[PDB]
DNA sequence: GTTCAGTCCGACGACGCATCAGCACAGAAGC
DNA sequence: GTCGGACTGAAC
DNA sequence: GCTTCTGTGCTGATGCGTC
């Protein structure tokens, strides 16, 4: 993910970083990045044991998960300078009764897709790039264990973007300077500057053409435009070609199996596929806003 | 500024005991049409619409509107003071942080007044549109009170059924299961069938405001918020907005 | 009038210079007095000397007001065998003080915060809550008595009761007597001098006047004609003897009335050790290495020792078959260890009557049949004495022996202590064991004894000589035995290099500036902080100093959402976690209240550092660069 | 199976709200001639016998004898939800896993009925022999809380006496000892008799008392009787329908 | 030697649990004129004077003077175990460890009786003089105890201003301020509800809302009771029990 | 004759059994 | 538990 | 049915005793 940029935002603009708890995320569908989740999940079936209770938890409190997949990776910095494992989790998907989608390149990019498309309210991942690609909501940290508490960390884009004033693609500029994973950036100017650079020079070419002296260290390949253009539009799927339905759970199934091919407690799984099936009759409350429109806010003098 | 005077103090008691415990931080908005206030509550799952039209004011005054924050909670307490028959009195200055309270006992004895300190709050609002429900009942508040308490005692979903020939309520908890009828004898007023369910860890929470009136109330219709409605004297209303449960 | 009562004036008289008549019940004014002289002097000697000049006073007036003027002095409400404690908290003195004064609490706290002292802010302001009668002036008998009344009233709405009473004693003062009270009430009474200091104070005042001499005092210097220096060498030989008296017998109770009734030569006629009374038991020094010892222990032959992580226990057998358990802060913790109890019949010889030994006590696993943690040993109930369903069992090993049969063993040789404890009882494999000890001189075995330490599950080495200075006295040196701490034995220990999050205000000596730090690891895997000690000790005055101003810019007056705390302490500053310092741990253990390395190990219990200590400023560095949760982890599987 | 109706459901709810702080489950037997209800305590100090005769209610139809297991404390959320004048109805199937109520209101405006889950318990059945016990009395309910509101605020056992025209509590502690006498009175709107043999003097814990004492709006008169070192027998007489009878152990 | 037989033992319920919550312990000296018991508080605060006259009991005998120590706790809890009109006779004799009470019910068929522990106690004795009052006022018992009811949450202490026009009470603290101005009830003199000022000189203090409430708790005995205030002097509330006695409280003041 | 050498005193820290406070509600009493 | 801190003694 | 409260735990918050 960007570094430092949760960093920038919990500095300069706390007001949209919004800590909030479990059951507030009731009736919601999640965008799940599945590359990201399933490599915690690897920190040989841990990847499975997580990606079966971590799956239970989110559908206890309201929350459908979607579980979006890595298509092809773009030229990374790093990555340009094995699905067993991957499959494995798609295996218990169809037989635990929750969606797969296969995005055309990274799932962070098909997960912003489908929210700012209204067709999912939340995604779930860490890192900011879906934030970067136009999610309005990001929500964090849902994926940790049971023991690591972290409350849920809100994320709202439209509310970072009209408190600085600074545009979208004066939000992509900010990521690919601040740090990417797709090409170095300038380690010569601090973290901090990238607001107030942004704002005095909206766009990371009109932000290095000022000022050249050998103490600015810009990219020795400068990758800051390729970037722009690929989180303005990335490679992703039709949101609409695929009607997200969570089916009915299979009761035995995935257990015939799941003891079979990697011995471990019986009456945790079996405990688990009901638990889970007992939270779809719930799923059910809504909310006011979805019925009557917001007229605005009333400010008290 | 701001000037209003009600003899039927006791009302505003038995307002503020209900308001304060769905909502402990909360804004009127004063108008020259009287008093109103709406908030929405903790989860978003609920809302509150409470109105009182100038024309029961046994004097009034506004140059202008104004939008009042106030902790429900403080007038609360401050209330759980001011006498059971008092003549109640509000009033505000053009730009103060407090709202004075003026209180005459029926027998002009005990004189009392306040000065209670405002507090900045800015909350969304809610314009609930015009529409009509295919359920109306009508009925006293005191049974319908009852019955959400006997039954969340079991099992916290609960289903309200709406048709011609009664009213039903139907819960079930670990210890099995129940059911409820009213027998138009209640009335009821319908276009269509409606049959909801909903949560009673919110409508037993409602049924406070017992005292406030008489009889309650209930409108429906199919995938719609439930409006729970309690009449205020000639004055105005209280009304509750519940979300479905889906 | 006290008001100018002046014991500072050269030549104190006990009796022409005080500021009450003879008979009276001592004025607590003047020991307030007396203790704001005391804390506005720096030199030791000159306190002793002031406390003695009051000793005398009150032996010279008053001689029954004694024995509660001590416990004004030394804090202490009765011998702690008995268990007696004031059992109030800081909370409750601020919120006393705040009805007392009538001032509202949050104004209260912001002041004693930037003070750092309940006692200053119980002055300059009044409630003006004027009473009909004004109060009686309190004698030190009247305070003692209101204090140990604090000690005894508990049960329901019992910091009601303790609220009024404490009331009553504040609005009772008459110009500074309310600073001390207020001190007084916290067990930090901050006096400048303790327990060994108030024994010279006492010792200089009743060998100066001697009790039995009836008003007008007959002789007042005991050391008249004699120079300064003579005086002083009878002065401290006297001192010795008391000190020793008191060591045989911690409690002032059996001390001070014979010591009025029979006179500070006398007293050892009276006083022998006996089982069923705690001893004062041993204490030992921090010594970094091996040729430290053999300095030390040059023409000392000296024996080895492990250091057990256990409780120690002093064991007291009456021959009448009552036996008892004591701590080393005295207590009596009899009834801990109920079994025990039940297995005296065959831990001793049948030809002996009646014994003292000292023990370590360690929980002992029965078919393991191996040690385990301090943190066992933690969670053991202690109030109930039921042992009939007894979850954890518990194993003794020796380490000295004080009395036998009849004659105490105190004053004598390790090597025939040691000789009379192997050939006078039986041992018994999981119940009762001697400690081993290695009986050379050579350094290599010496440190193959650590290494077996180390990995049999204890803390160190402890070093003892067989009659070299070895007797059991304390008077001549407290620190007889030796404690060789792997701490610094391996040049550098489990250093930790953690990033700054947080500020503690200073109080006492470090008010004005920080007193305490928190302190935060990084978690990669969330990028953030997650707390995981308290720092507060082995900075120097002036490198506190320079921290303090280095911080003092760097606050924030919100919480950064960066920080993970729970349950600990809610600082006075957030702090932007600019630099990283250094420090050292001496244990990594499963906290309940700090969130830091939680699942690694175990799902919610995280992990804190037993014994920190800081150690440098580590100026270069960037924050997200400091440990990880994961390394903390695998120190503490690398302790098994 | 059985289907039962009484008008006065009050009766039955009183029934309940005297046994939920005694036993917490236990084995309803029903029969032809009526029901029974034997158990002993949480605690084995002391027993209940309630027995409620078929002719004393409006309506009863048994044809196969039954027994069920009851949670006690579910019942009585069942009942608290009811108003006193509605007509009761239970109704038991051959497969006993649920039981009906129905609650039938006096205002025809409301019937209700709610299902409640069975469970299968064995109590520890025993045979209560009558006897003739040494000292018999009857008296007023009201009052004998009362005493026993007030003995046991001091204390934690009491004490009777039992004399030829003489009846007294006693109880004794830190701050006292407190003597409640009764004397025989022989007619008024209530009466205390006492139907004597031999005298005599026991002793029993306040705390369980405590616990009986709420049985007082079951009966009018309430009737005790013991021997030499005999529990107590205390009973509520229920109409002309049956009783409630409290055995509760001596304290030596 | 002494015998005391009350017919209206409601009186004597009502006064020791009023009484209760101020003081746990207290004397009382027992005369042939009567009963008295003065008492102070542990942050010697409020001062308490009760007085009864033997013409109040229905059956007084006392030849000797004695002196009864008292835990009002569990005599209190007595009282609490005893009806309302049940006739109360208290019994001793010379030296007697064990106080006596008969408990009396109108069935004539119950007749309890209950012995108390006495103890030792010493209490300090105070003799505040009888004077003028710059301020006095008669409150129907009702309508002050309700006033210190409702301010005890407003604040802490009380500003009392009282006048020839009406009495204030006035407060502030947490969450506003909050005022009483009782007038005088002029024009109708309904004597058993009537508020009534006299006033030679206005008098203005600051008083102690725990105390106020720990007072009011003898508002049963009396539809009214009288305020003495004065300039710089303890608070008098007097609490006058029918013909039987009186009953008094002298606050410390904040000033 | 002062840079060492040792005492002594209180700065601070981490756990955990006990043990009481502070809502919070059924409950009963009071009416 | 533990480390620093000010001062009298250590004794050369 | 309403009143304020009482008796009811359950969970939370420190004090003080190990080291
Ligand atoms: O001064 P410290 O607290 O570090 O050390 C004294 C402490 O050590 C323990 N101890 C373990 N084994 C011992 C021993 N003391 C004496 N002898 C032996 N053999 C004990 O807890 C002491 O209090």
């Amino acid at each position: 993910g960007i570094q430092g940029l949760a960093k920038l935002i919990a500095d300069v603009a706390p007001s949209a970083i919004r800590e909030n708890d479990i059951k507030s995320y009731f009736g919601r569908k999640v965008a799940i990045d599945a590359s990201m989740s399933i490599y915690q999940f690897l920190i040989t079936t841990s990847h499975l044991m997580g990606m079966f209770y971590r799956t239970i938890r989110m559908m206890e409190n309201g929350i459908k998960p979607v579980y979006v997949f890595d298509g092809k990776p773009p030229q990374l910095k790093s990555g340009e300078l094995t699905k067993q494992h991957n499959d494995e989790c798609k295996h218990l998907l169809s037989l635990m009764g929750i969606p797969y989608l296969d995005a055309p390149s990274e799932a962070e990019a098909s997960c912003a897709a489908l929210v700012k498309a209204g067709k999912v309210y939340a995604a779930a991942t860490e890192d900011m790039a879906c934030l970067t690609f136009g999610s309005p909501v990001l929500m964090r940290h849902l994926t940790a264990s049971e023991a690591k508490k972290l409350p849920i960390q809100e994320f709202h884009l439209s509310r970072i973007l009209q408190e600085l004033g600074l545009n979208q693609e004066q939000f992509v500029d900010l990521c690919i300077l601040l740090g990417s994973d797709y090409c170095e950036s300038i380690r010569g100017i601090g973290p901090k500057r990238a607001v107030d650079l942004i704002q005095k020079h909206k766009s990371i070419e009109e932000i290095v053409r000022r000022l050249d002296p050998n103490k600015y260290p810009v990219p020795e390949n400068w990758l800051h435009k390729e970037a722009h253009q690929l989180f303005l539009e990335p490679e992703v799927l039709d949101p609409e070609s695929v009607e997200l339905k969570w089916s009915e759970p299979n009761e035995e199934e995935l257990i015939k199996f799941m003891c079979g091919e990697k011995q471990f407690s019986e009456e945790r799984i079996r405990s688990g596929v009901k638990r889970l099936s007992k939270s779809r009759q719930g799923s059910t409350q809504g909310r006011l806003d979805d019925f009557f429109k917001v007229t605005g806010s009333l400010s008290s003098a | 500024m701001f000037e209003a005077r009600l003899v039927q103090g006791s009302i505003l008691k038995k307002v503020l005991e209900a308001l304060k415990d769905l909502i402990n931080e909360a804004c009127w908005d004063i108008s020259s049409s009287g008093v109103n206030l709406q908030s929405m509550d903790s989860s978003h799952v609920s809302l509150v619409q409470l109105t009182l039209r100038s024309e029961g004011f046994d004097t009034y005054r506004c140059d202008r509107n104004l939008a009042m924050g106030v902790n429900l909670t403080s007038m609360s307490k401050i209330l759980k003071c001011a006498g059971n028959e008092d003549i109640i009195t509000l009033r505000a200055e053009d730009n103060a942080d407090t709202l004075a309270l003026v209180f005459e006992a029926p027998n002009q004895e005990k004189v009392s007044d306040y000065e209670m300190k405002l507090m900045d709050l800015d909350v969304e609002q809610l314009g609930i549109p015009e529409q009509e429900y295919s359920c109306v009942v009508k009925m006293p508040s005191g049974e319908f009170a009852r019955i959400c308490r006997d039954l969340s005692h079991i099992g916290d979903a609960v289903v309200i059924s709406c048709a011609k020939d009664g009213v039903k309520f139907s819960a079930s908890g670990e210890l099995g299961n129940g059911n409820i009828k009213l027998s138009q004898t209640v009335t009821i007023e319908m276009n269509e069938p409606v049959q909801l369910t909903f949560a009673l860890r919110y409508l037993n929470f409602f049924t406070k405001a017992t005292p406030l009136s008489s009889t309650v109330t209930l409108s429906m219709s199919a995938d719609v918020p439930l409006v729970v409605e309690y009449k205020i004297a000639d004055m105005g209303h209280l009304k509750y907005y519940l979300a479905p449960k889906i | 009038d006290p008001s100018g009562y002046n014991p500072a004036k050269n030549n104190y008289h006990p009796v022409e210079d005080a500021c009450w008549k003879p008979g009276q019940k001592v004025p607590y004014l003047a020991v307030a007095r007396t203790f704001e002289k005391i804390e506005e002097v720096s030199a030791r000697l000159r306190m002793v000397e002031t406390l003695s000049n009051l000793l005398r006073s009150v032996v010279a007036l008053s001689p029954p007001d004694l024995l509660p003027v001590l416990y004004l002095s030394l804090n202490h409400l009765g011998p702690p065998q008995q268990g007696l404690e004031l059992g109030v908290g800081d909370g409750v003195l601020l919120k006393a003080v705040a009805q007392a004064t009538g001032r509202q609490l949050e104004s209260v706290r912001a002041e004693a915060a930037e003070k750092g002292d309940v006692g200053l802010v119980a002055e300059n302001s009044r409630s003006t809550q004027r009473l009909m009668l004004p109060p009686p002036p309190l004698t030190a008998s009247g305070v003692f008595s209101k204090f140990r009344d604090i000690a005894r009233l508990t049960g329901s709405a019992s910091t009601a009761k303790k609220i009024d009473i404490i009331k009553g004693l504040f609005v009772a003062c008459r110009h500074s007597e309310a600073r001390f009270i207020a001190r007084s009430l916290s067990g930090r009474l901050r006096l400048g001098l303790a327990e060994q200091s108030v024994l010279a104070a006492l010792s200089q005042a009743v060998s100066l006047t001697p009790p039995g001499q009836e008003f007008p005092p007959a002789m007042v210097d005991a050391g008249k004609g004699k120079t300064a220096e003579a005086r002083k060498t009878w002065l401290e030989e006297q001192g010795m003897i008391l000190k020793q008296t008191f060591c045989e017998v911690p409690d002032l109770d059996r001390i001070i009335p014979v010591l009025l009734e029979h006179g500070l030569e006398r007293l050892p006629e009276h006083c022998k050790l006996s089982p069923g009374i705690p001893l004062k038991p041993m204490l030992a020094h921090p010594t970094r290495g091996i040729s430290e010892v053999l300095k030390r222990f040059e023409e000392a032959a000296f024996t080895c020792e492990y250091k057990y992580d256990g409780q120690r226990a002093q064991i007291h057998a009456l021959e009448g078959g009552e036996v008892k358990i004591f701590s080393r802060n005295q207590e009596d913790n009899t009834g801990k260890y109920p079994d025990i109890i039940s297995r005296i019949p065959k831990i001793k010889l049948p030809s002996v009557t009646s014994f003292i030994l000292d023990t370590e006590a360690v929980a002992w696993d029965r078919e393991k049949k191996q040690i385990q943690p301090f943190q066992v040993l933690t969670t053991r109930k202690r109030k109930e004495v039921d042992a009939s369903e007894i979850q954890v069992q518990v194993c003794l090993y020796a380490f000295d022996l004080i009395y036998l049969n009849g004659e105490s063993l105190v004053r004598e040789p390790l090597s025939r202590r040691r000789q009379l404890l192997r050939e006078n009882f039986v041992e018994t494999e999981g119940e009762f064991v001697f400690a081993t000890s290695l009986d050379t001189k050579d350094i290599e075995q010496i440190a193959e004894f650590l290494e077996q330490s180390v990995k049999d599950s204890c803390e160190g080495l402890m070093v003892k000589t067989l009659d070299v200075d070895a007797t059991y006295e304390i008077a001549k040196r407290s620190h007889n035995w030796l404690k060789l701490k792997k701490d610094y034995l391996d040049g550098v220990g489990d250093t930790l290099d953690l990033v700054v999050i947080g500020a503690y205000l200073g109080r006492g000596k470090r008010a004005g500036r920080y007193g305490g730090f928190l302190l935060a690891s990084y978690d990669e895997d969330s990028e953030e902080l997650q707390a995981i000690c308290k720092l507060g000790t082995g900075f120097s005055d002036e490198e506190l100093e320079e921290h303090h101003q280095s911080l003092k810019a760097l606050v924030l007056p919100s919480p950064r959402p960066y920080v993970r705390i729970d349950g600990a302490v809610i600082p006075d500053h957030w702090l932007d976690p600019s630099a990283v310092w250094e420090v050292k741990c001496a244990d990594l253990s499963l906290s309940p209240i700090y969130p830091a390395a939680r699942g690694l190990v175990d799902s919610d219990k995280g992990i804190s550092l037993r014994f920190p200590r800081f150690i440098r400023v580590r100026e270069d560095k960037q924050p997200e660069q400091a440990t990880t949760s994961a390394q903390v982890a695998c120190l503490y599987r690398k302790q098994s």
